[PDB]
RNA sequence: CCGGCGUCUUUUGACGAACAACUGCCCUAUCAGCCAGCGAUGGCCGUGUAGUGGACUGCCAUGGCGUUGACGGGAGCGGGGGAUUAGGGUUCGAUUCCGGAGAGGGAGCCUGAGAAAUAGCUACCACUUCUACGGAGGGCAGCAGGCGCGCAAAUUGCCCAAUGU
RNA sequence: CAUCCAAAAUCGAGUAACAAUUGGAGGACAAGUCUGGUGCCAGCACCCGCGGUAAUUCCAGCUCCAAAAGCGUAUAUUAAUGC
RNA sequence: CCAGAGGGCGCCCGUGAUUUUUUACUGUGACUAAAAAAGUGUGACCAAAGCAGUCAUUCGACUUGAAUUAGAAAGCAUGGGAU
């Protein structure tokens, strides 16, 4: 037995999967940012629903609360890091005008191409999975891995690379 | 706890009564324990009279206090 | 009869409200039901009120402006607490911005806003928007 | 085997305890022991505290105590007068605690004659002193009433204090 | 009798992980209690590094080359609790083991002759056989021959070079005091007021410097000195004053800027 | 309606505990009638003895014949309906066969159009009849 | 001349053992009265136990509990916790940690600081294995594995290197 | 698992045969004004309903849809339930 | 190494109350296993995870980190004095 890992989803599928509307706002996504399927939208709705859930309960709060000071200090300076918000942003009510594309924008895969390193995010992918980018010095080889403000700006490619 | 009944020789039975509370319906009720205590011959309190009670070693089957005072 | 003096006053307030009459008559008085209309007075809620002695019982008398919409009673007194202040808020009333439900604490008879203000929670009383 | 516990008994409510569970060996009667008169004989059983206690049976000799001048000398048990617990018991002259007792009387006796150096603090002692009259009557026959104050069922030595006026005038009349 | 203790069921104070491994030592049974200890093994493998496995610390040990107390061991399992030196002498290394501020145990680094130095509370007196007086402390230890001036709850400082007690210090009035278990370890402070409830537990108010005062059970005052320019004995790495924990997280961010 | 008083507790309880035996969403969860009547004892499968094949009727808006098993439950003793659910596997089933029997759809009620049956034939002789009907498998007479 | 081990008895901290109690716990009244010859409730004196106690003997008293659900029956190892829920809740807990109980079914016992131990003992009962039949044994709900069972669940593998004892 | 195809010296895709499936397309519910076969039969259908030679639902092919290395089916339980 | 004066705290005990006095509720504080959950830090390549590690640049430094919160009743202490 004695087995003290942890097991966690970091993805379900929304309710009523034959709406039309979900269906457009979808394959939208999917296909424009060269996502394999729709398991991949889903991942980053459920961590960024997450966010949101702390965010409303501090929200709520009387200032000077100590919910309210720490942990709200805490969930603005990961927003600034990944480069999802600016600091300009301060409020707790900017993290809630968080949405889905804000995300996938700055996964490593749509990252590569807007940097100006691949064609098309589908091309970016590639790149990626065939060893021949990395992120600053390190080689990743994942397309879900979600690149720093500072660190967009040293991709370059790998040392392994014969296009580098 | 009170005086239930004086009944039994250097004996009586005493009645805590307090009150429970349930979440659900966020509401009380009332939920007594009728227990047995060994009076000592100095004191004879009456029915309805309100006693302080002690925690001594067993000393029948049921009784586990003594009476400090009366009220 | 009447097994809470809140709850005979605030329903003839309700309705002559709803009426748009200008002033209306309680038939009972309490120490408490003073404090309560004390409060919407300085909130401007009402105009002013009288308190009339027959020496049994006093009959209260009030000047509606009509800008108030309902005043309830919250009837078994519940227990609020410090966290659930938001409870009670949201649950009850129509906004958080207007909304003031008042509560009764060992320090006096206040709002939930004063009420955080002070630190201390407590059983709760009436409402009003 | 022999246990004490209240999962065999009625609770207050008339109703009946249910098991779950086989019977310690920290709960854990044994057979009584029989203390009677006759040769000392003794049987030590052991304990659980890692140590022997001792089955008195048949102890004819006990370490006797006068009261109130702070003495003791052994003197040999000869009846049984009386006990509470039951008249069963006196006839067979068991020996347990609070069962009055009779005694050779001898040695107490011997000591208070000694109750020229000596000679004057025998008259000082003398001086300051009284006795029971319902006492001193027996202790010139040479026979006394006692009382036997250590459980001899589980120590398996018997020992007793004598009894002094206002006790011994209640157990005189019970007989 | 319990022969075997699970990691989790084991204090975390030892700093154990949930994975790897499945059983933690359970000590021989000795001064120290099974949650206030710390085992020989803990200490040595985990924390100093003279030891990467198991049957290292067995290998050190009982070949002897550890002392506590001053005494040489060839004990593999020891506690080790709270104001005992251990002297490596190899190292040429004394540690003293505290409580630190946050739950932590402190060791903390200690000149020669302070490591000489040790402090007991007294728990009970009593007098025993000859008429002989015996303060009887909560590391065990019997102190023959108290002062007749000895309380409950007071400390007596002992020689361990050589074995005796040079004068006392009482729980008595405001005086430099620590706290042992209750979650407010390690955190120092003078003894504001005695509260005493009788039957049952008696509440102590003590107040740290820079106020911000609080509440501790009698039981957990451990007395320091007369005052804190009289200390006898070395502090942890904090002074015995907490912070909020806003100025954690803030510190934190500040030193990782480097 | 209700009591809203402060010790007013029991009678809501009481209350509660009388009119859930007036749900059958209540007693169809705690009372054990409804387990011991249903033929695979509540279990998510049976498996049975084929019996013998019988034709079946249907109801009135909708004429057809309908193929149905007659098998008894090796578990209890009992006897029991099913409706082979696919087209022209009548064959790949045979007298004295072992045979899987599950529920289908609603369980508390019969399917449209075949009276008293509430059971389809998943698996006969724990081969997916499934697979024999679009064509990957071939029954084993082995 | 000194050092390190080892042991008797006494003493008390620790590691535990054994009792007791404050508060809390699913359904059912088409289960409403329950308890005392042979202990039910209590007092008195003893007996026994490591110890308190109707734990038990003898004597004396007539009490104890109940619609705020006793008593009886059904289902169920208990808790930490799992699932699901905006909130309130709803439902699960055989199972890694903690606590209890058990080793085919029952009872009795020795030894030991600690056991009513079961890869310890004694007996009976239900099974079960050897025997040139005079006798002698066996207890997997320990790991693999086999039979049976049911809708349903792994290798007769390697190692004490790690983690503990 | 990772790192590598020499550091002097070590492999390899083009139908990239190294070839993705499981359930659906009348309504509820995303997707057929299809073509053949069957004709209240065979069968489909949780439910509403399809089939009596003019089948958007059956039995086949093509076409398209949803999820995807996972997808159907059964039973229990929770949400849906302010039933 | 202060006679007197009222004393002023601390400690223990004795005596005195016309009738002392409590509780729910609330604020604050004590006392409370880990795993699990909420949560802080951290590029295990990311991720479920883990409590690790990171840096100069060597014959160590960070006084290295491993925060913190919640966790039903019931019990504990002390303010408040409306209901």
């Amino acid at each position: 037995m004695r087995n003290y890992n942890n097991f966690n989803r970091v993805w379900k599928a929304p309710r009523r999967p034959f709406e039309k509307e979900r269906l457009d706002r979808e394959m939208k996504l999917c296909g424009q940012y060269g996502l394999r399927c729709k398991r991949e939208i889903w991942r980053v709705n459920m961590t960024l629903s997450k966010m949101r859930r702390t965010a409303r309960l501090l929200l709520t709060l009387p200032e000077n609360h100590p919910r309210r000071q720490l942990e709200g200090s805490a969930i603005m300076r990961r927003c600034h890091d990944y480069g999802f918000l600016e600091e300009e942003k301060d409020k707790l009510d900017y993290v809630l005008s968080l949405t889905v594309p804000d995300i996938l924008e700055r996964r490593l895969q749509t990252v590569v191409f807007k940097h100006g390193l691949a064609k098309s995010v589908h091309h970016a992918r590639v790149l990626i999975l065939q060893r021949h980018i990395a992120v600053a010095k390190q080689i990743v080889t994942i397309p879900s891995f979600i690149v720093r403000v500072s660190s967009e700006h040293h991709i370059a490619f790998a040392d392994a690379s014969p296009f580098g | 706890g009170v005086v239930h009944s004086t009944k039994m020789k250097r004996s009586i039975v005493i009645r805590r009564d307090y009150l429970h509370f349930i979440r659900k319906y966020q509401r009380y009720q009332k939920r007594h324990r009728s227990l047995t205590v060994h009076c000592s011959p100095c004191f004879d309190p009456k029915p309805g009279d309100e006693v302080i009670v002690g925690q001594c070693r067993p000393l029948s089957k049921t009784i586990r206090y003594n009476v400090l005072e009366v009220v | 009869t009447m097994m809470s003096v809140l709850a005979n006053a605030l329903r003839c307030i309700a309705s002559a409200e709803r009426r748009g009459k200008r002033q209306v008559l309680i038939r009972p008085s309490s120490k408490v039901v003073v404090k309560f209309l004390q409060v919407m007075q300085k909130h401007g809620y009402i105009g002013e009120f009288e308190i009339i002695d027959d020496h049994r019982a006093g009959k209260i008398v009030v000047n509606l402006n009509g800008r108030l919409n309902k005043c309830g009673a919250i009837c078994p007194r519940f227990d609020c607490t410090t966290p659930d202040f938001e409870k009670w808020v949201k649950n009850i009333l129509p906004s958080r911005q207007f909304g003031f439900v008042v509560l009764t604490t060992s320090l006096g008879i206040m709002d939930h806003e004063e009420a955080r203000a002070r630190n201390t929670g407590g059983k709760v009383l009436g409402f009003f928007y | 085997g022999i246990v004490r516990s209240r999962l065999h008994k009625r609770k207050i409510t008339g109703g009946k305890t249910k098991i779950h569970r086989k019977r310690m060996k920290a709960e854990l009667g044994r057979l009584p022991a029989h203390t009677k008169l006759g040769a000392r004989r003794v049987s030590p059983v052991r304990a659980r505290g890692g140590n022997f206690k001792l089955r008195g049976l048949r102890l004819d000799t006990g370490n006797f105590a006068w009261s109130t001048e702070a003495i003791a000398q052994r003197a040999r048990i000869l009846d049984v007068v009386y006990n509470a617990t039951s008249n069963e018991l006196v006839r067979t002259k068991t020996l347990v605690k609070n069962c009055i007792v009779v005694v050779d009387a001898a040695p107490f006796k011997l000591w208070y004659a000694k109750h020229d150096e000596l000679k004057r603090k025998w008259m000082l002692r003398r001086e300051n002193h009284k006795i029971e009259k319902a006492v001193a009557d027996q202790l010139k026959e040479g026979r006394l009433l006692a009382r036997i104050t250590s459980r001899p069922g589980q120590t398996a030595r018997a020992d007793g204090a004598l009894l002094e006026g206002a006790e011994l005038q209640f157990y005189l009349k019970k007989l | 009798t319990k022969k075997h203790l699970k990691r989790l069921y084991a204090p975390k104070d030892w700093m154990l992980s949930k994975l790897t491994g499945v059983f933690a030592p359970r000590p021989r049974a000795g001064p120290h209690k099974l949650r206030e200890c710390m085992t020989l093994m803990i200490i040595i493998r985990n924390r100093l590094k003279y030891a990467l496995n198991a049957a290292e610390a067995q290998m050190i040990l009982r070949q002897g080359l550890v002392c506590v107390d001053g005494k040489p061991r060839k004990d593999t399992k020891y506690p080790v609790g709270f104001m005992d030196v251990v002297e490596i002498p190899r190292t040429g290394d004394r540690f003293r083991i505290l409580y630190d501020v946050k739950g932590r145990f402190a060791l903390v680094k200690v000149g020669e002759a302070e490591g000489n130095i040790k402090l007991l509370k007294v728990e009970n007196v009593y007098t025993s056989t000859g008429r002989i007086p015996v303060a009887m402390t909560h590391d065990g230890h019997r102190i023959r021959y108290p002062d007749p001036r000895t309380h409950r709850g007071d400390t007596l400082v002992y020689n361990l070079k050589e074995k005796k007690v040079v004068d006392l210090i009482k729980s008595s009035n405001g005086k430099v005091v620590m706290v042992t278990g209750g979650a407010n370890r390690g955190r120092i402070g003078e003894i504001m007021s005695i509260e005493r409830h009788p039957g049952a537990f008696d509440i102590a108010r003590l107040k740290d410097a820079a106020g911000h005062e609080f509440a501790t059970r009698a039981s957990n005052i451990f007395v320091i000195g007369k005052d804190m320019q009289s200390v006898p004995v070395t502090l942890p790495k904090q002074q015995g004053l907490r912070i909020n924990v806003i100025q954690e997280r803030e510190e934190k961010l500040i030193a990782a800027e480097a | 309606t209700k009591a809203n008083g402060q010790h007013a507790a029991r009678k809501l309880v009481r209350l509660r505990r009388k009119n859930r035996w007036a749900d059958k969403g209540w007693k169809k969860s705690h009372t054990f009638v409804a387990q011991k009547a249903n033929p695979f004892g509540g279990s998510s499968h049976a498996k049975g003895i084929v019996l013998e094949k019988i034709g079946v009727g249907a109801k009135q808006p909708n004429s057809a014949i309908r193929k149905c098993v007659r098998v008894q439950l090796i578990k209890n003793d009992k006897k029991i309906i099913a409706f082979v659910p696919n087209d022209g596997c009548l064959h790949f089933i045979e007298e004295n066969d072992e045979v899987l029997v599950s529920g289908f759809g609603r369980s508390g009620h019969a399917v449209g159009d075949i009276p008293g049956v509430r059971f389809k034939i998943v698996k006969v002789s724990n081969v997916g009849l499934y697979a024999l009907y679009r064509q990957k498998k071939e029954k084993p007479r082995n």
